[PDB]
RNA sequence: UUGUACAGUUUGAGGGUAUAUGAUACAACCCGGUACAGGAGAUAACUGUACAGG
C-alpha cells in the first residue's frame, strides 16, 4: 500500500519492515534533499 | 566508543544520522559505556533510565505503555512550567477566595475568648481537687490557625512529685462528678493520654492532656509568627481547608496531621528568594556546624525573640530575632504567596528527598537526618528526633497528595476562585490506610484483623458433659504429672551439672526453677536452673559464653548455645542423660521466688493443678507455648489462669502477696507461704465449689469474654483491678513481684490474633455437649 | 493476603480498506495509470517481570 519507513521498499509494510534505517526519500523526488510538496517541477 | 559510524557507507550513516535523531526526538540517547552484565548494549532512556540493546529494541521500546505514560506525564510538567506568574486581577480573586475561606472556617476572636472561658471553667471546677495544677490552651485552639469545629485542647502543668496518669485519672474523676461537662470519656492508648469531655453550654469537644512537651513551645511560636507576621495565618488556614477537602490531615486514614501544614506554610517562605521568615539557627552563632544542628534546639520564645540552647555531644545559650529587623520588607499579597507555595510544593522542591525543617536555610539531607527518602518529612522545631510526616507511609497515599498538589497548582496558576474538593481531586478518590495493622484497604474500626471483634451463645451444660470436662482434664494432669523417678533423675542431672561447672568454676551452686519446681511441671519440660558463685560487678554475657564454653567440653551435653539478647542471658543446651532442654541462667534469684510462689498457690488446692495442666497442654497443642516462636511463655499462662482464679465470685484461690519486705534484685519477695493454716487468716475459702471441668470452660468463657486485656493488666500481686494506663504500658501481664518487666511486651499484634482466636476455638470445644477418643476431641489443632 | 504497573497463545471487539478495466465451472490474485509523510498495531484469563511489605 505504502513504501516502508525504512529502506524505501514496497515488499513490506512500515511495520514489517525491520531492516536497518536507510536514507529517507520518496521514489518520486529521486533525490534524498528533495522533498515531495516542494519541487521543480511543481 | 562501543561503535562509530564510519563503518556505514555514506547514505547509511546518513540514515542512521536520522534514525539517531528520530530517537532523540522521542528521549532516547547512546551509550558512552556500557555494562560486564550486558555487553551488547547500545543504547538507553533517560525517562525510565532503561538500558536498551540495538535500534529494534530501542524502537519496540518506545511502543511500550512505559514511555507513552512518561512522555504524556513530561508534556503536563512542561505545560504546568510554561505558565508564566498570575496577574493582578487573578491574584487579587485568589486573596478574596482565601479571605472568604478564613472567615467562613477560620477561627475568630470571639471563639478565643469563648475557649479561655472553658479554660477558666475547668480550672475553677479543678481547684477543689487539683489547686496547684495549672491549664493552658495550646493547639488550634491558641494557635487561632485551626477551624472552630477544632477541638479544645488543653494542657494540665502539675508539680514534678505528681505523675502523669495520677493527675489525668484524677482530672476525669472531676469531670464525671461535675455537670457542666456531659459525655465524660477517656481515650489514654492515643499518641498522647487524652480525656474528652464536651461541655454542655458550649458543645465544643475539649480534650484534656498534661506534660506535652514540644506541643506548648511548638503552638506559641506559631502564634508568635501568626501575631508578628499577618501573612502566615490566611495561608495557613487556605492550606488546611485544602488539605480537609483532599482528605489528608486526619492521621487515622494515613494522611499527614492536620498541623503539620502551617510548619510549611511558613516553609516556603523561608525558602522563598525572599525570606519572609528568618532562619533560628544557623552559623551565625560560633561553633555551629550541619552535624552539630541535631544539638542545636530551639528553647523557648518571649518577647518577640526565641531562645536557643546548645550542648555539645560547654553549653552555647542565644536569642535571635523572630522577624528580621528590616524596613524593606515586601509587600507581596497573599495570594502571591498561596501560589508561590504550590509551585513550590510542586515542580520546585524536593519532598521525597529533602526535610522541610524551618531552621537552617540550606536543605537538610535526609542522610543527615538519617531518614528514608520514600516520602514527605517535616521537621518539627522542638523535637529533633520526631518527623511528623511520618503517619503518611503508603506510596499510593504520596501521590494522592501530590495530583491534589499537582492540580491545585493548575487551577491556581472577572475571575473567580473557590475551594472545592471535587477540582482539586478531579475525581480521584482517596485511599483509607489501616494504621493497626500497617495495611491499606480497611480502616481500623471495621477490620478483619480485630481479635477483640471475634460470638455466639454456648449451648446449655448437661451433667454428663461436665462430669467427661473434668474426666478428661484429670487425664491430662495424670498424663503431664511428673513421677517420683522423673523427679529423682531431674535433682540428678543437676547435681552432675553443678559438679561439672565447679570444674572451672568452683565453688558454683545449681539450683532447679521453672516448671520443676513451680508445683506445674510438664512432662518433658525444658530444665531451668540457676547458678550462683559462693562469696560473690558480674558482667552476664561474659559468664554465660563461659559457661557456655564449660558445657561445650561436656560429652553428655551438645549443641551449646548462648544467648545474651534476651533480658536475662542464658545458656541453652541438650541433655543426654535427661534426653531434654536444659537452660541455665546466673543469679535469676526472682525467678526461684516466683516459682516458689506458684509452687504455694499450686499447693492450696489441686484444683490449680489441673487448671495450669490443661492451659499447658492446650496452649501446647496450638503451637503457642514455646517462648521462643515470639509467643508468651507458659509462665504467661499460669499467670493468667491464677488472676482468673483470684477474680471470680467464689474466689478459689486467695492472693497471697496481698495477704515485712524483703528486697532481693531491687523489688519485695513477700508473700503469704504458709498453707497449713491459710483457712483460718482467709475468710472466703471454701466458698468456692465449682467442679473442674466447670471451673475451666469458665475460665475458657473469662478470657474469651468478659474480660479486658487492652485497658487492664493480668496481675496477681493486687485482689483490687489494676489499670494499663497506671503503669504506663501500651496482650498485657505483669510479673509476681517485678511491675517493670512485662511479658506481653515482645508479643507482635499477628500473634496475638492467633492465640485470642485459639482461644475462641477452645470455648466452641469445649462446653458443646455431643470422635474416636474423648481426650483428643478436646485437643485437636484442626478445630 | 497487601499499592503498583507488561514478556509468548486464543476468542470478542479496533486503525487499514485511497490509488483499477477486464475475472473466476463448484479448476485461477493479474496491465493499478495517483493518495502524501516524516510518520512505524489498543483493549479481558491463560502463572513469566521490576519497585515497596513487615
Ligand atoms: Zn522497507
Amino acid at each position: 500500500g505504502d513504501r516502508c519507513y525504512n529502506c524505501g521498499g514496497l515488499d513490506h509494510h512500515a511495520k514489517e519492515c525491520k531492516l536497518p534505517p536507510q536514507p529517507k526519500k520518496c521514489h518520486f523526488c529521486q533525490s534524498i534533499s528533495h522533498m515531495v510538496a516542494s519541487c521543480p517541477l511543481k | 566508543p562501543v561503535i562509530d559510524e564510519s563503518v556505514l557507507s555514506t547514505k547509511e550513516l546518513l540514515g542512521l544520522q536520522q534514525a539517531e535523531e528520530r530517537l532523540k526526538r522521542d528521549c532516547i540517547d547512546r551509550l558512552k559505556r556500557r555494562p560486564r552484565n550486558y555487553p551488547t548494549a547500545k543504547y538507553t532512556c533517560r525517562l525510565c533510565d532503561v538500558l536498551i540493546e540495538s535500534i529494534a529494541f530501542a524502537h519496540k521500546h518506545i511502543k511500550e505503555k512505559r514511555h507513552k505514560k512518561n512522555i504524556k506525564e513530561k508534556q503536563e510538567e512542561e505545560l504546568l512550567t510554561t505558565l508564566p506568574p498570575p496577574t493582578p486581577s487573578q491574584i487579587n480573586a485568589v486573596g478574596i477566595a482565601i479571605d472568604k475561606v478564613v472567615q467562613e472556617f477560620g477561627l475568630h476572636n470571639e471563639n478565643l475568648e469563648q475557649r479561655l472561658e472553658i479554660k477558666r471553667i475547668m480550672e475553677n471546677v479543678f481547684q477543689h481537687k487539683l489547686p496547684d495544677c495549672s491549664l493552658r490552651l495550646y493547639g488550634s485552639s491558641c494557635s487561632r490557625l485551626g477551624f472552630k469545629n477544632s477541638d479544645v485542647n488543653i494542657d494540665i502543668q502539675f508539680p514534678a512529685i505528681m505523675s502523669q496518669p495520677d493527675v489525668l485519672l484524677l482530672v476525669q474523676e472531676c469531670l464525671k462528678n461535675s455537670d457542666s461537662f456531659i459525655d465524660v470519656d477517656a481515650d489514654f492508648h492515643a499518641r498522647v493520654p487524652v480525656v474528652v469531655c464536651r461541655e454542655k453550654q458550649s458543645g465544643l469537644l475539649c480534650k484534656v492532656s498534661a506534660g506535652n512537651e514540644n506541643a506548648c513551645l511548638t503552638t506559641k511560636h506559631l502564634t508568635a509568627l501568626g501575631k508578628l507576621e499577618p501573612k502566615l495565618v490566611p495561608l495557613v488556614i487556605a492550606f488546611r481547608y485544602w488539605a480537609k477537602l483532599c482528605s489528608i490531615d486526619r492521621p487515622e486514614e494515613g494522611g499527614l496531621p492536620p498541623y503539620v501544614f502551617a510548619l510549611m506554610a511558613i516553609f516556603f517562605l523561608q525558602q522563598r528568594k525572599e525570606p519572609l521568615l528568618p532562619v533560628y539557627l544557623g552559623s551565625w552563632i560560633e561553633g555551629f556546624s550541619l552535624s552539630k544542628l541535631g544539638n542545636f534546639n530551639l528553647q523557648d520564645i518571649e518577647k518577640d525573640v526565641v531562645i536557643w540552647e546548645h550542648t555539645d555531644s560547654p553549653i552555647k545559650r542565644g536569642q535571635v530575632s523572630l522577624i528580621l529587623d528590616v524596613k524593606h520588607q515586601p509587600s507581596v499579597p497573599v495570594g502571591q504567596l498561596w501560589v508561590e507555595l504550590l509551585r513550590f510544593y510542586a515542580l520546585e522542591f524536593n519532598l521525597a528527598d529533602l526535610v522541610i525543617s524551618i531552621r537552617v536555610k540550606e536543605l537538610v539531607s535526609r542522610e543527615l537526618k538519617d531518614w528514608p527518602k520514600k516520602r514527605i518529612a517535616i521537621e518539627d522545631p522542638y523535637s529533633v528526633k520526631r518527623n511528623v510526616a511520618r503517619t503518611l507511609n503508603s506510596q499510593p497515599v504520596f501521590e494522592y497528595i501530590l495530583h491534589c498538589l499537582r492540580t491545585t497548582y493548575k487551577y491556581f496558576a472577572d475571575f473567580f476562585y473557590e475551594f472545592s474538593k471535587l477540582i482539586f481531586t478531579k475525581g480521584k478518590s482517596p485511599t483509607v490506610v489501616c494504621s493497626l495493622c500497617k495495611r491499606e484497604g480497611h480502616l481500623k474500626k471495621d477490620c478483619p484483623e480485630d481479635f477483640k471483634r471475634i460470638l455466639e451463645p454456648l449451648p446449655p451444660l448437661t451433667p454428663k458433659f461436665l462430669n467427661i470436662l473434668d474426666q478428661v482434664c484429670i487425664q491430662c494432669y495424670k498424663d503431664f504429672s511428673p513421677t517420683i523417678i522423673e523427679d529423682q533423675a531431674r535433682e540428678h542431672i543437676r547435681q552432675n551439672l553443678e559438679s561439672f561447672i565447679r570444674q572451672d568454676f568452683p565453688g558454683t551452686k545449681l539450683s532447679l526453677f521453672g516448671s520443676s519446681k513451680n508445683g506445674f511441671g510438664f512432662k518433658q519440660s525444658d530444665l531451668d536452673v540457676c547458678m550462683t558463685i559462693n562469696g560473690l560487678g558480674l558482667d552476664c554475657v561474659r559468664t554465660i559464653e563461659e559457661l557456655a564454653r564449660v558445657l561445650r567440653k561436656h560429652s553428655g551435653l551438645r549443641n551449646i548455645l548462648p544467648i545474651t539478647t534476651a533480658k536475662v542471658p542464658i545458656v541453652k543446651f541438650f541433655h543426654l542423660r535427661s534426653g531434654l532442654e536444659v537452660d541455665i541462667s546466673l543469679y535469676n534469684t526472682l525467678a526461684l521466688h516466683n516459682t516458689r510462689l506458684l509452687s504455694a498457690y499450686s499447693a492450696i488446692d489441686p484444683r490449680v493443678k489441673y487448671l495450669c495442666y490443661t492451659m499447658k497442654v492446650f496452649t501446647k497443642m496450638c503451637d503457642i507455648g514455646d517462648a521462643s516462636r515470639g509467643s508468651l511463655s507458659s509462665y504467661a499462662y499460669t499467670l493468667m489462669v491464677l488472676y482468673f482464679l483470684q477474680q471470680r465470685n467464689p474466689p478459689v484461690i486467695p492472693v497471697l502477696q496481698e495477704i515485712p519486705e524483703i528486697f532481693v534484685d531491687g523489688w519485695n519477695i513477700y508473700f503469704f507461704d504458709q498453707i497449713d493454716e491459710l483457712p483460718t487468716y482467709w475468710s472466703e475459702c471454701g466458698k468456692n465449689t465449682e467442679s473442674v471441668g466447670q471451673l475451666w470452660l469458665g475460665l475458657l468463657r473469662f478470657y474469651t469474654e468478659e474480660f479486658d486485656f487492652k485497658e487492664h493488666v493480668i496481675s496477681i500481686r493486687r485482689k483490687s483491678l489494676l489499670t494499663t494506663f497506671k503503669k504506663q504500658w501500651t496482650i498485657v501481664i505483669e510479673d509476681p513481684f517485678d511491675l517493670n518487666h512485662n511479658l506481653g511486651a515482645g508479643l507482635s499484634r499477628k500473634m496475638t490474633n492467633f492465640i485470642m482466636k485459639a482461644f475462641i476455638n477452645g470455648r466452641r470445644v469445649f462446653g458443646i455437649p455431643v470422635y474416636p477418643s474423648k481426650m483428643e476431641y478436646f485437643f485437636d489443632p484442626d478445630v
